């Protein structure tokens, strides 16, 4: 239980200590051996030369199976084995700090809110790596564990199935992101804009309402004709940014399922603007 | 074809119209949430309650409070308390006029809130803001400044008195008010104090010589109730709309 | 719920079970009519023939 | 005094221009100055974007309409109302109602006698649409590089002007813009799950209070940000979201015209190796 | 009443309001006369041709 | 709204009131003007001819 | 409401249904004008020929 | 649950029973239309011909 | 408002009034000026012939 | 505003006043420079013949 | 002299070895940064 | 910091000194020795000849 | 003053700080002097060649 | 003042300061010297040429 003058300013300075517990030591274990494969696959890519690890470790990667392995169980080793290993042993690390942020919260008395928060993540993370593969039947379909490579994959999905500009699950989550951003600066200035008068100390404020909480409400009703309550802004933040997770498994599962082309299905839905023709003789010299 | 139910319904079009039901539905549940504090609304000429729909107002949720008592939201209690503020004509929306001092009534940016009459306390009951002369086992870390013993300068430039303690909120160890023995003795709200550790000073830019004569003190002077907190950082707050003009 | 179960509005509020009904009913009224539009043969605006095949 | 405790706040006060004649209340809105001017660029706006929506040729629907910036031949002067002119006026509009709308937020919170961190705030907001559509403009040298007033075309443009470095993804400030919305979605989700969950404790519980708020970080990363750090850090992530937007967008043209992949050769190729 | 006005306020504020109100008006309609005669804004069966 | 009607001050605030139409008004007329610059024969400034078909 | 119905008002607020029916009627007087402006035969401003088809 | 075993109710609330059972049970319903919408032969308004293959 | 009708500022903040006016007639004037730079004809700083057409 | 208006000052603060005017006057005189430099004739530093076409 | 009755002598001492150490970097990296200069790679001079 | 300067210490922490100095004197080996094995003349592990030219 | 040192103690890091900061500057001389004279840094008229 | 500075602590400090300032400026002029000598910075009509 240290202390930190640095992060005593922005917050709280003690550092500590920390609950593992059972399902902590678990998701340690699987997470680490997860680490130890992507890692090391990582280290080898470069010939096991920490000068060109150093170098390229933002382009190292530990790659998925291609698509001719398929929804093969366990593919081999050094042909995607190793990322469908990292795979399954991540998967266990996350589900079982899951299960420990929720018996955190059980033990404390307090409710399983971050607990279904997270759910949320978990389960866009599952569809991206786990669910979606299954129904496709292809491990190639799933993001490398690379820095660069994962932004790869992202780029390479968008232009497979057609500009994901165009999926309106992806436009959700997108609305919800610019939201979740949008909604804790305005709670974060609001609540420091009321610190004045005891706002910080909200869940105070929910049982007892106090002139902070009323300026705080009043400020927004003024501004934008609605408000929130010092409680109910926080389930405003909360499902906006479970949204951005749920909508974001939601037009994933889409992609390639129902829907393979994004573009042509926004033509389809008259969502696709059209833009005057200003090469008039272009044709597919294929055709 | 896959994913079509038509020629031009499919899918992906129906679990967008579905998460568009989910949607609307969240931000109704949101909104009724909204609206366990200050209504059912009032009109701004005399005060009658406009009726709500049950379907937008919620069933009151009761809170069981950490120290004892139970608190619900809604709870059909309504701040009544005569405003010392007037106005030509109840015209819908016209702005008050203080009638007398806005600071000492607690009118505008002064009004406060009545809160529990009873200081706030911890997890284990004892008092949760008290001075820091009165616990030992708190102290000020010594890569920041002392407040204690800096003058204290309110915004007409002018040194009203030295701060004499300084009072801790004991569940997240951070200074709250700063008790300031007037050249008697006033509890600064400390994000309304500004320090100058060069010159050992603390500007109070919302507060005047006048207004600092007549800040709201505090019934014991190692206690604080939440409603007296309420009433003084009130009044400060107020002090930078009617302090300095 | 039948003819005679008149009890039923000692359990739910007559006022929010109305409302919520009624919702409830244009949402599917709205659903079905949208159903029926997206189909070559009951689009009755667009008016294709009723042999779509 | 429309909420059962709004009444004693309705005073006069906080006006930016010293006057009592806009003073006044519509319903739950303040009206000021800044209203009125926020009104009267808003009506504008909106009945412009109405105009260029009926005289659109290709009969567009909501998500099609597009009101399109002149042609980059227009350099940084005027174009005819219907090729560019209309974007410009709504522009200007735009980033009219867009201050008004901060000002007037100063005003409520003078009125209230809280802090200005709302205004202050939003004004990244207003600075992130001025630096696409003005700033970056003329950095440029043309009003044709600001993005499209469509709900659907203005990703087009997004999509395009990224697609001009080839990889856009590879920008240092689009990591870190990203970095920071992503851990700002986190840090809300976080925060809106612990203070419903003190708030909400369950059956039998009573409300929790700071310590186990503090507790339960502590003891799930091993470190409590407090509830004043909270929001401070929330604050802090958004603002640092929307400045290194605005740092990527600055640098994808007026600096960096080459494909973004290639610059993280200055790390590829560091004199150490 | 309501807004505080008295009637023989109200009734003088309501002759400069009518007064100013119907100059308005008169000059929006030879304003509108003028813009006729510069160019009529009412299209025939054929157009503007 | 009348002539004869002047008492609509006592239940309209005269100040208020004004700012609305002004501002209204205002909006109104630039709109209108902008709409007379959008087309080819009533834009006064580019001067095309009248006929425009 | 008819002519007869005078006493609407002793449950609707008259300056506030006043105000909102004033924000409607010129809501949807810009609306239908906007429709008109957008289709050929009854853009009175571009002039068009009547017979648009 | 049988037509004897009346001390679920003592168990399980009926108000939120009901409201959750029918929550699922319209969710369930509109799922499987929506399945056999999806498919050729069971699509009643797209009119396959049911021989499908 | 008319040379005679003084007793406006009984009623309208003449703090108010000036400085919403001078703010209205600097955008009015910076907008006449802009749309006259907009045309062919009246850009003085272009210097473009009268005679547009 | 005149050499013998010397109570404007007991109606406007002369130092926002002054602020706010020096603020307006430096924008003004930005834009113009602005204005004269984005044209042919007028960039002086550029120095393009002052006959232009 | 007396700069140190108002400057703190450590502070300023770390802070001035921080910046020249960063100095020093930036330059030296600045050097192998030309063909000329960078005694490393061992180009011609001309 | 020279031999006949031993009142250093009174106002550097030896043990902060020594604890930072070990520290930045690790890293700046590390630092010159992976530029050594970052060139091909002084990478003694890739061992290429000498004249790299 | 400002900082906790006496007026001698001062002038003593003074001169020990003067001291150092004149051996780091001769140093540093030195070492540019060796390093134009290994490869001159300021170009002549017509340049590295 | 509104420093707390005493007027005889910011003299000295004043004195320091403008030695300090003005080496810093012998040494700029010298260093522009310098560089006029190595290339000079002010074209004429004819340019770099
Ligand atoms: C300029 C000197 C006087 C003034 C002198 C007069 C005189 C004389 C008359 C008016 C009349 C009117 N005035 Mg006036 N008026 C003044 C300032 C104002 C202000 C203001 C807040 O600045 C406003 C909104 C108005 C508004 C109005 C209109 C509502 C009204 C007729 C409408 C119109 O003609 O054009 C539409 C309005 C606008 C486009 C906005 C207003 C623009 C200008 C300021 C209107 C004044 C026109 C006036 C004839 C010019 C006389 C000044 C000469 C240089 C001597 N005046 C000042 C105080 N005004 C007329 C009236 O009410 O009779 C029926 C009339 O005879
Ligand atoms: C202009 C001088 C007077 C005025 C004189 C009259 C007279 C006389 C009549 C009206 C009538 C009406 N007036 Mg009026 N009216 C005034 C100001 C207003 C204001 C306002 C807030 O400014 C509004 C919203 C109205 C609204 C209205 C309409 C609701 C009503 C019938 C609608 C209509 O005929 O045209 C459709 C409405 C519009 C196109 C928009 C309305 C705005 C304008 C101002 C309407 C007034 C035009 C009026 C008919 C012309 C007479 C004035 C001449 C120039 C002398 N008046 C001022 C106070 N008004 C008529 C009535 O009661 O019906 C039996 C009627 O006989
Ligand atoms: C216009 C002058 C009177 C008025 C005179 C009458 C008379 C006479 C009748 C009505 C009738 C009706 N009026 Mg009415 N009505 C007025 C103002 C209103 C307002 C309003 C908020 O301003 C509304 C919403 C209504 C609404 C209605 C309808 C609900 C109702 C029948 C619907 C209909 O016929 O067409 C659908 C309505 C709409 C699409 C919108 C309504 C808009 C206008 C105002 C409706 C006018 C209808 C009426 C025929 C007007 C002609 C009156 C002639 C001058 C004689 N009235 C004013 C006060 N009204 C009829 C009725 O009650 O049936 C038994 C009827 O016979
Ligand atoms: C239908 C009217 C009665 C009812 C009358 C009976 C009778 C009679 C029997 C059961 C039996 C069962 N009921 Mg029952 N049951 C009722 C409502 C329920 C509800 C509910 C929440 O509404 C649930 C979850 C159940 C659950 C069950 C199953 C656990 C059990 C047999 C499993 C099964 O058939 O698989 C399929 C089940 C599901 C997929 C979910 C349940 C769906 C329906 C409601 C189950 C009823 C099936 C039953 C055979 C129909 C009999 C009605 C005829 C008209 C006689 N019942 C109501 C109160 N139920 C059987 C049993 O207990 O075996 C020893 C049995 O013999
Ligand atoms: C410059 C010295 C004096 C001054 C001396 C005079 C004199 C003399 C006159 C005015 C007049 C006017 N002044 Mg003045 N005026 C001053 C400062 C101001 C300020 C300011 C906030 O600084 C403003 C907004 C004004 C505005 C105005 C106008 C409202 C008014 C007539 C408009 C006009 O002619 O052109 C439009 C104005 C603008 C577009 C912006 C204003 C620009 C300048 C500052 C206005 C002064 C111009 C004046 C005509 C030139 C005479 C001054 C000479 C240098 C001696 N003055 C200062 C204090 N002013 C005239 C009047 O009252 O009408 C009967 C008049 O005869
Ligand atoms: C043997 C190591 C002795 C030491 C003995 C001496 C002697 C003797 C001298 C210095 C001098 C200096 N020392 Mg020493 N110095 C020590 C530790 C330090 C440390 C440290 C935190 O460890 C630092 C930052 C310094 C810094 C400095 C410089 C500021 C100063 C002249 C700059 C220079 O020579 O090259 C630039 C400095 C660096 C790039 C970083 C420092 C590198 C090493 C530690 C400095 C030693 C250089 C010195 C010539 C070694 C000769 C020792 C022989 C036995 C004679 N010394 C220890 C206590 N030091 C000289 C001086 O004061 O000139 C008037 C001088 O004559
Ligand atoms: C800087 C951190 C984040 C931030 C902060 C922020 N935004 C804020 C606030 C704060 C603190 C407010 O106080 C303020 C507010 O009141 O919110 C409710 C606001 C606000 N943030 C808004 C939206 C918003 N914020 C966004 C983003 C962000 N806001 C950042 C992520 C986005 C994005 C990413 O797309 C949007 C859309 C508004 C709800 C509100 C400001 C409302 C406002 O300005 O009202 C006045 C203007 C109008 C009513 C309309 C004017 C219309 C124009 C005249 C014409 C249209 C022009 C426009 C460019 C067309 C666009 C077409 C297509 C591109 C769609
Ligand atoms: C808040 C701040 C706001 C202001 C920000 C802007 C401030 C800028 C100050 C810049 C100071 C520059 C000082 C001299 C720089 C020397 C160059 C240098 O620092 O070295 C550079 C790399 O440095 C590097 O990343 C350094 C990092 C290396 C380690 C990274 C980990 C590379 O050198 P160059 O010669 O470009 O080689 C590239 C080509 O020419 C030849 O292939
Ligand atoms: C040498 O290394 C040492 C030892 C020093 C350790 C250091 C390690 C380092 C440096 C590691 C660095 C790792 C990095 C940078 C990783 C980055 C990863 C990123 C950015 C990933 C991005 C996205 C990845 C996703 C979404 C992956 C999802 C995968 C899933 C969900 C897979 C699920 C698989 C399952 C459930 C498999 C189950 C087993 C079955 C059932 C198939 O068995 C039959
Ligand atoms: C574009 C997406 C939807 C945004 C809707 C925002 C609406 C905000 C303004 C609400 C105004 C309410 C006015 C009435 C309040 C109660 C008055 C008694
Ligand atoms: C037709 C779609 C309707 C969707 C309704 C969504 C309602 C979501 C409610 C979430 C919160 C429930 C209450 C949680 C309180 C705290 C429990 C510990
Ligand atoms: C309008 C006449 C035809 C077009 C002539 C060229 C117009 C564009 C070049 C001049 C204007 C561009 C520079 C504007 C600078 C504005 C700075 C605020
Ligand atoms: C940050 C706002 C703009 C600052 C001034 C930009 C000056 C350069 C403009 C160059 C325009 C002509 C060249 C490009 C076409
Ligand atoms: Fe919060
Ligand atoms: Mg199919």
């Amino acid at each position: 239980s240290t202390l930190s003058y640095w992060l005593g300013k922005i917050g709280d300075a003690q550092i500590g200590p920390i609950y593992l517990g059972a399902t902590g030591i678990a998701s340690l274990i699987f997470g680490f051996v997860a680490i130890e494969i992507i890692g090391l696959n990582m280290l080898a890519s470069v010939d096991w030369n920490p000068v060109e690890f150093l170098r390229q470790f933002p382009w190292l990667a530990l790659e998925p199976p291609g698509p001719e392995h398929g929804l093969r169980a366990m593919p081999p080793l050094n042909e995607g084995g190793w990322w469908v290993m990292a795979g399954f042993f991540l998967t266990a690390s996350i589900l079982l700090w899951w299960v420990r942020t929720w018996q955190r919260a059980k033990d404390l008395g307090m409710g399983t809110h971050i607990a279904w928060a997270f759910a949320s993540a978990i389960f866009f993370y599952l569809v991206l790596g786990f669910i979606r593969p299954v129904m496709l039947g292809s491990w190639s379909e799933a993001p490398p564990f690379g820095i660069f490579p994962h932004l790869d994959w992202t780029a390479a999905f968008s232009i497979r199935y057609g500009n994901l500009y165009y999926n309106p699950f992806h436009m959700l989550s997108i609305a919800f992101l610019y939201g979740s951003a949008l909604i804790f600066a305005m709670h974060g200035a609001t609540i420091l804009s009321v610190s004045r008068l005891g706002g910080d100390r909200e869940v105070e404020q929910i049982t007892d309402r106090g002139t902070a909480a009323e300026r705080a409400a009043l400020f927004w009703r003024w501004t934008m004709g609605f408000n929130a309550t010092m409680e109910s802004i926080h389930r405003w933040g909360w499902w906006c940014a479970v949204f951005v997770t749920l909508t974001a498994g939601l037009g994933i599962l889409l992609s390639g399922t129902v829907v393979d082309n994004w573009y042509l299905w926004a033509v389809k839905h008259g969502v696709a603007p059209t833009y005057p023709d200003v090469f008039p003789g272009v044709t597919d010299p294929a055709a | 074809m896959i994913g079509d139910f038509s020629s031009y319904m499919d899918v992906a079009q129906i679990v967008l119209y579905a998460f568009w039901i989910f949607l609307f539905g969240v931000i109704f549940y949101l909104r009724r949430e909204d609206r366990r504090e200050g209504y059912p609304l009032e009109r701004d000429t005399d005060g009658k309650i406009m009726s709500i729909g049950p379907w937008n107002l919620p069933a009151p949720k009761i809170f069981y409070k950490p120290q004892g008592g139970t608190y619900s939201a809604p709870n059909a209690a309504r701040d009544t308390r005569a405003i010392k503020a007037t106005r030509v004509g109840n015209f819908p929306g016209a702005p008050l006029d203080p009638t007398g001092d806005p600071l000492v009534d607690g009118v505008g940016p002064a009004a406060y809130a009545e809160r529990a009459d009873t200081p706030d306390k911890t997890l284990e009951g004892r008092t949760r803001i008290v001075p820091l002369r009165t616990d030992a086992d708190l102290w000020l870390a010594p890569e920041d400044p002392d407040p204690r013993g800096m003058a204290v300068v309110a915004g007409c430039r002018t040194t009203v008195g030295a701060v004499s303690d300084v009072w801790v909120d004991r569940a997240e160890n951070i200074i709250r008010y700063l008790e300031v023995s007037l050249g008697k003795t006033v509890l600064v709200p400390m994000p309304m104090a500004v320090f100058n550790d060069l010159t050992r000073t603390v500007t109070v830019k919302s507060m005047d010589a006048k207004s600092f004569a007549n800040v709201p003190t505090p019934k014991s002077a190692e206690q604080i109730t939440l409603r007296e907190e309420d009433r003084i950082q009130a009044y400060y707050a107020g002090g930078t709309l009617y302090a300095n003009k | 719920m039948t003819f005679s179960t008149h009890k039923v509005w000692l359990m739910f509020d007559p006022r929010s079970t109305l409302v919520a009904l009624a919702a409830f009913l244009v949402v599917l009224a709205l659903l079905i009519h949208f159903l029926c539009l997206g189909h070559d043969r009951f689009n009755w605006l667009e008016g294709n023939p009723a042999a779509t095949k | 005094a429309m909420l059962s405790f709004e009444r004693k706040y309705r005073v006069r006060g906080g006006s930016l221009i010293g006057g009592d004649l806009f003073d006044f209340w519509v319903g739950p809105f303040y009206v000021g100055f800044f209203g009125v001017t926020t009104l009267f660029f808003t009506f504008v706006g909106v009945a412009l974007i109405a105009y260029g929506w009926v005289m659109d040729p290709s009969d567009p629907t909501v998500w099609q309409l597009s009101i399109a910036p002149p042609d980059l031949s227009y350099g940084l002067g005027f174009a005819p109302l219907m090729e560019g002119g209309l974007w410009q006026i709504i522009t200007i509009c735009a980033v009219g109602a867009f201050v008004s709308w901060a000002l007037r937020e100063v005003e409520i919170c003078r009125k209230l006698g809280i802090g200005f961190h709302v205004p202050f705030a939003f004004s990244f907001a207003i600075a992130a649409y001025v630096a696409l559509t003005v700033v970056r403009p003329m950095l440029l040298g043309a009003w044709g590089h600001g993005f499209p007033y469509g709900i659907m075309s203005h990703l087009d443009w997004v999509s395009n002007v990224g697609y001009q470095f080839l990889h856009f993804h590879y920008n240092p400030g689009h990591m870190l813009g990203i970095t920071f919305f992503f851990t700002t979605a986190l840090a809300l989700a976080m925060h809106g799950g612990l203070i419903l969950s003190a708030a909400n404790p369950g059956k039998g519980e009573k409300v929790k209070g700071p310590e186990h708020e503090n507790t339960f970080f502590r003891d799930t990363v091993g470190y409590s940000i407090g509830t004043l750090g909270i929001h401070r850090l929330g604050l802090i992530l958004a603002l640092s979201a929307v400045f290194w937007s605005i740092v990527c967008m600055l640098i994808s043209g007026p600096v960096w015209t080459k494909g973004w992949p290639e610059w993280w050769n200055w790390w590829y190729e560091l004199p150490i190796w | 009443s309501s807004t505080g006005l008295t009637e023989a306020e109200a009734k003088e504020f309501h002759a400069v309001y009518s007064q100013s109100a119907a100059g308005f008006l008169a000059v929006c309609a030879v304003a509108h006369v003028l813009a006729w005669m510069w160019r009529p804004f009412w299209p025939g069966a054929e157009g503007w041709v």
